[PDB]
């Protein structure tokens, strides 16, 4: 109710160890009570404490504008001197503290910070929903990642992103600096190793906890990575474009039954895992926003919402997470190999067409060792309807 | 910032951009000379990617209008359209030429005209700094758009084949041959620059059109003016993940990448089912997801006319589905099972296809954005059959000897139409052997 | 806040301060000025106290406001305490204002102490900005040979340098500041939150002038680029003969030399940090 | 005082300048016989920085109205404005001269009346106590005011000339050759005199300015009795840094200072953007800061006609961008951010040019309390085609035998036909020479 945490030596089993620390203490709990009855103590009594803070008209039993509160102490009275205890009469009124309670804590943030309005937004920044407003920013850092980050670099992506949003109009001119993307180091390349902050406000950061924000960052730098690489077949396409360009060479015919392999490729194997990524787990969270005045159905839906985005695109934990990023390393190599100007009539435009034809076979057979376990029953049914879905989409 | 420039051109070819352009602006919630309400930029995320960037409060076209008849452009000066154009910029008024009925008057204007009519386009191209590429709102019909635009597609070819070259080549209507008779000679000069000085084409066939005209409209008698119509509505059917900002295929060089495999072989039927309006009146229960693209496998929804008996003969390579407005989005992949399932097309088995499906919200205006609406960018190998169908109008006219000489008085003093028979036994004989 | 509003006139008051030596008032600072600075164009003793005395008794007269001709009355602002120091450091303008009570709390020596030497900065670019100003209107100084249209390709790079320096990013750092400063005021509940508001805003100001109380390299930017001002107007205040010309196109050719040096300087300045040198770092690129 | 003495001379010269003091009037909402509200002191900090300082509680301004017709001045004692003006202090009524259509009247006139013509202004100049200079509100138009008005540039530099000099010409409309025949001799007969007897200028035309007439004051057929509404608000918009606070550059003589880079380049282009009444409607929706620096950089607003195509081999070297009333005075960084992105202004190309903008608060006024106003200075060196549009009818007009001998017989018996014509000839030479 007042949030107030009392210890004077200590004995509560609820402790503290934005909107504060606090947290169990499981060998202080009792074991007649279970663990699982004492995070509804927990997380009513923290989310109170934390409008204690700010402002009592806020607050989320409410106890002001409302006469709860008095129900509350009458729920005390009648459970205070009980002689028999039990654990019936203990956990039925956890029902009427919380249920009531947190559908009015939903009425203030829907009207105090947007509900609709960010949790779209903060993904279109993330899981990319402005394509060619994005576009605009992957053609200036291509000239610009081939460096691994370093203490300049900091600034340069930032002045980079600033400007290259802003001479396209953003729409919002505001919206523009409350985000900006964070970049000593040397992982391999510039490329897939730049991340990407936004900030948080008030009742919004349960949701949107420092935590997962790195839960939205990892899938991020998987999903940059192949809209770069579809972006640069897209351009290794754009030399190739017209008869002039259509050498008679068969070096040229068999980079020309290439692009046709893996420009398709982008197209079909990018394209059914990023977009099922985003369509089928932001419509779960609208159907439930629009349906339900509850907190913490939400609350552990958006839990399942983060988790299983980067569970998807990040296929599974080693195996074929590696076969994944592999593949489009090597078609990067097929743009390398494409920006030759006059490439094959060349003896090296001839040498390096013949290490891709192995570098190649090396990932279709290892793409192949993941189909038979594919075939072998329950891996991961959704993990297999998908990896087989591009594969009769690369056939039919 | 793929910021298109319209090359619109010809007689027909000012009046189908007209609406294209008209069509925008209904779609954008804005009035033709000003910004009218809030739900414009809520409602659409990117308006900008053919009209000029905003820095007086409404988008202004990108657009040149040329045309040897000034009448079509003088039908616009007093239409109140005039200050989506400009009449002294976008729009040359009273730009002369002759009727045109040749196919080397117009090739010939291009060639003293030449600096002048590459200074109107890169003066409507100052407001991005990387070029998409031109869009070629053409036709092959008459001996306008289709005289001057060969000489288009050379030149803009040798100065910019990086960019984007692509052409909407609406053929010569084949009901006329009594007014309009240098037919099967201005469509094959101007098929021969397209399949080696352009990247794509896209073919629309006109009596294709008005066998559909009269099965899912029902009028009496479809004449020009109500065909102007049927084309404006997919010009803005195929961007619609290029306006509206997707994610995947966001430029439209992306798209276009995916339905050319090989040059000359990029020749795309277009089809587009939601003709019938008895599509609106069921879809406002829901239309399922379930078949509103096994209809884009339908060979009826076609604009354009090819084999029947030369779909089992040969097989698709490359067909893109794009399905709009509502979807329900996530038994959309359920879909695409059941397409190859059924088989309700042939698709190659050698090497690459693709059965690409796509999706995209509308208007913010509902009353066009809650029926079903269904865009196939098809490239079937079948596509043969029209090259046959031009051809055999082509060597019946040289047999009765029309046009040996009579054409060699402007501008040609060789002989190149054997060379034109030639090209297109060429063009049918490497589509073919593509696929086995 | 009631006997601190009508009794007291406070705000009024910290305006009024403002347009004595923040520079906000309009051509009363600059009447006063232009006669003192005549006699600078010519190098004759400017410092001669007295007449200074009545310079901005006929500043406070000037637009007739009905706020500081008040003032020169009584709460006199017409004292002006000068430094001459025999060290031999150029001169150096100190006003105050006394203020009444309680508002004296609010406004000590201290405060007016950093008022000083924001005035101190804002005069000195005065004085380059104007003589760049008054002698491209001035119509050449000298008015071989024929080294002047050569001349006019370097001159109008520092003189547009200068007088955009003192323009672009002046308006920012004397309108922010006061008008979140003013914010400030119109919430203002108690004298204690004043006090502090007020002493975050000279803090805003140190940090918007010339950041540091110590090195910086945006002191440096002035100081170099304040003498080759000297250099230029020394030599330009007095007639030239024909060969004489031909060492203006060669001092400015090493001049343009040196301002790209602590451009270059700057950008490293603007990477460890937001500052409002990003903006002093596109004003450069303006010019 | 910066007080600025206005030399009001000619038929059109008296008009625009007429005005010019009716809207002081009505912006500072007096009387003119009285001061009869607190908005003299609350909307203006000073007025009498133009004006004789109150010893009754008025304000006489400081202006001159002299001209041959008595007529133009006649015709303001039929309004209530010879109150506000006095019958010796400003103008003697009834003060005669010629025809007068003759330059060379006029300037015989300034000849013999040349002991008054320097005691009008030093009448009218006993409260200077520092002068700004002189400004001659003087027309081209008409053989009245451009001849005594060559007269006064000469002995005003000769006394004055660190001083101001900077003159308001409007050249008569170039496209009527039957209306005025002593047009190219007028004109060249003043421009001798804007190079070295005078430092700065601010040019106008007329046919220039008759073009925004139609587009954005939209009357159905221009007629001098509109063109003075135009040009009398942007004569008090260049004075809003002198009648109302500043500190950078808060005199007139700071502002048109910093435009000049080199003799013989100062000619200064005027635009004005909210001549449009349909701006009042769309500041209920905010208009903006970003855009309205994005018009004044757009040619649109030009008063001197020019070409389209001599501002690809031309770029812009000084431009002044001045918003009055409401500008948000920290998103103004934030609008010419965007200006290098787009790039509306050229930038010359041996160096950077200088984008100087400027802010100041007014009195209560309908452009400066509810929508945006945009003044520019320009200066650009395609000033040329002016002067090669005056030279090229000047030397045909020889070629007709037009005054070589209709034009000697009043002061004029020497060779003075090829100094107009040569000086003219190193003005057009000495612009391209420090212009690549």
């Amino acid at each position: 109710l007042h949030g107030l945490l009392l210890d004077q030596y200590e004995e509560f089993f609820v402790r503290q160890g934005s909107l504060k620390q606090f947290s169990l203490r499981a060998e202080m709990l009792p074991s007649y009570i279970p663990v699982r009855v004492a995070e509804k103590i927990l997380f009513v009594g923290e989310s109170v404490q934390m409008f204690e803070n700010q402002n009592v008209n806020m607050s989320r039993t409410g106890s002001i504008l409302k006469n709860q509160e008095d129900t509350f102490a009458a729920e005390l009275h009648r459970l205070k001197q009980q002689p028999l205890f039990s654990l019936v009469d203990f956990e039925s009124v956890l029902d009427r503290i919380r249920s009531t309670v947190a559908e009015h804590l939903w009425k203030l943030m829907v009207e105090e910070s947007d509900l609709l309005g960010q949790l779209k937004i903060i993904k279109d920044f993330y899981l990319l929903g402005r394509g060619e407003l994005f576009q605009a920013f992957i053609d200036v850092a291509q000239n610009m990642l081939k460096t691994p980050p370093t203490a300049v670099t900091e600034h340069d992506v930032n002045v980079a992103f600033q400007l290259s949003a802003h001479k396209v109009l953003l729409d919002d001119d505001n919206l523009l600096p409350l985000l900006n993307l964070t970049i000593r180091e040397a992982p391999t390349s510039g490329w897939a190793a730049l991340g990407l902050s936004y900030k948080v406000q008030w009742p919004l950061h349960i949701l949107f906890t420092p935590a997962v924000l790195e839960k939205y960052n990892v899938v991020f730098k998987y999903l940059l990575s192949v809209r770069r690489v579809q972006s640069e077949l897209q351009h290794c396409w754009a030399l190739q474009m017209q008869r002039k360009h259509l050498e008679s060479n068969k070096t040229d015919a068999i980079k020309w039954r290439l692009q046709n392999h893996m420009a398709f490729l982008v197209d079909n194997l990018q394209y059914y895992l990023q977009v099922d990524v985003l369509e089928s787990q932001f419509s779960q969270l609208l159907q439930q926003i629009n349906s339900t005045r509850d907190f913490e159905s939400i609350r552990l839906a958006h839990d399942h919402f983060l988790s299983n985005l980067l569970a998807q695109s990040f296929i599974l934990l080693k195996p074929v997470f590696h076969c994944l990023n592999e593949i489009l390393e090597l078609c990067h190599s097929f743009c390398s190999l494409v920006s030759q100007n006059l490439g094959p009539l060349d003896e090296r435009g001839a040498g390096q067409l013949d290490i891709l034809v192995k570098g190649f076979s090396c990932q279709s057979s290892l793409l192949f060792r993941i189909l038979s376990s594919v075939r072998n029953h329950q891996i991961n049914p959704d993990l297999a309807q998908l990896l087989l879905r591009l594969d009769y989409n690369k056939y039919y | 910032p793929r910021e298109i420039i319209t090359l619109q051109l010809g007689q027909c070819g000012n009046q189908i951009g007209f609406e294209f352009w008209k069509q925008l602006c209904a779609e954008h919630g804005i009035s033709p000379e000003g910004i009218v309400e809030e739900f414009a930029t809520e409602g659409t995320d990117r308006k900008d990617v053919f009209f000029y960037q905003a820095d007086d409060e409404h988008y202004i076209p990108r657009a040149v209008l040329l045309d040897l008849e000034p009448r079509v452009i003088h039908s616009i000066l007093n239409s109140p359209y005039a200050n989506l154009y400009n009449p002294e910029n976008i729009y040359l008024s009273e730009h002369g030429g002759g009727a045109g009925n040749n196919w080397a008057s117009g090739f010939s204007q291009g060639e003293k005209i030449h600096e002048d009519i590459f200074d109107i386009i890169d003066r409507e191209a100052d407001g991005s700094d990387s070029l998409e590429g031109f869009v070629l709102c053409h036709s092959i019909a008459g001996g306008t758009g289709s005289g001057l635009g060969s000489y288009l597609l050379e030149r803009l070819n040798d100065r910019y084949p990086k960019k984007l070259v692509q052409t909407y080549s609406v053929f010569p209507n084949q009901d006329e041959m009594s007014h309009v008779v240098v037919q099967p000679y201005n469509s094959l000069l101007t098929l021969k620059r397209l399949t080696q000085n352009a990247d794509c084409v896209v073919v629309l066939d006109n009596t294709a059109l008005n066998r559909i005209a009269t099965d899912r409209l029902h009028i009496q008698n479809p004449s020009f003016s109500q065909i102007n119509q049927l084309v404006s509505t997919i010009m803005s059917a195929s961007t619609t993940t290029l306006r509206y900002p997707g994610y995947m295929n966001n430029d439209l060089i992306g798209l276009i990448a995916s339905l050319i495999p090989t040059p000359r072989l990029h020749f795309l039927m277009t089809g587009y089912t939601p003709l019938t309006t008895d599509q609106s009146v069921a879809s406002v229960r829901k239309t399922t997801v379930l078949d509103v693209m096994r209809r884009l496998l339908q060979p009826k929804n076609v604009m354009v006319s090819t084999g029947r008996d030369r779909q089992t003969n040969h097989c698709y390579i490359a067909i893109l589905n794009i399905i709009q407005g509502e979807v329900d989005p996530t038994q959309v992949h359920k879909s695409l099972q059941r397409i190859r399932e059924r088989k309700l097309a042939n698709f190659i088995p050698w090497g690459p296809a693709s059965i690409q499906v796509a999706l995209s919200r509308k208007s913010p205006y509902l009353p066009s954005a809650h029926r079903v609406s269904g865009l196939m960018m098809a490239n079937h190998t079948n596509i043969s059959s029209l090259f046959e169908r031009t051809c055999r109008q082509y060597d019946k006219l040289r047999k009765r000897e029309a046009f040996l000489e009579q054409f060699r008085k402007e501008d040609i003093f060789k002989d190149n139409f054997d060379e034109l028979d030639n090209s297109r036994e060429i063009v049918q004989q490497l589509i073919d052997e593509y696929h086995a | 806040m009631y006997t601190l509003k009508k009794d007291y006139r406070l705000v009024e008051y910290l305006q009024a301060m403002r347009n004595f030596f923040l520079l906000e008032a309009g051509d009363t600072m600059y009447d006063f000025y232009t006669p003192i600075f005549d006699k600078i164009r010519e190098k004759e003793p400017w410092l001669n106290l007295s007449y200074l005395n009545v310079q901005i008794q006929e500043a406070v007269g000037q637009r007739y406001p009905d706020d500081s001709t008040r003032l020169s009355v009584s709460f006199e602002s017409v004292d002006l305490a000068k430094k001459k120091l025999p060290v031999h450091t150029l001169d150096g303008l100190i006003l105050s204002y006394k203020v009444p009570w309680p508002v004296d709390i609010v406004i000590s020596s201290e405060c007016q102490k950093i008022y000083n030497q924001v005035f101190l900065l804002l005069l000195l670019i005065k004085w380059a900005k104007y003589s760049l100003d008054v002698l491209q209107f001035n119509e050449l100084g000298n008015a071989k040979g024929q080294q002047i249209h050569r001349m006019f390709l370097l001159r109008v790079k520092l003189m547009h340098f200068v007088n955009s320096l003192h323009n672009y990013l002046m308006t920012r750092i004397l309108h922010s500041t006061g008008l979140e400063f003013q914010h400030q005021v119109e919430e203002a509940k108690d004298l204690d939150q004043l006090i502090k508001i007020h002493y975050r805003y000279l803090s805003t100001i140190h940090d918007r002038c010339l950041l540091r109380e110590k090195v910086s390299s945006v002191k440096e930017a002035i100081m170099k680029v304040l003498n080759v001002v000297l250099m230029f107007a020394d030599r330009w205040h007095a007639g030239l003969g024909a060969w004489k010309k031909e060492s203006i196109v060669k001092m400015e050719s090493d001049f343009t030399n040196c301002h790209k040096f602590l451009v270059k300087v700057l950008n490293k300045a603007v990477c460890r940090g937001s500052f409002p040198h990003l903006e002093s770092l596109a004003l450069s690129l303006m010019a």
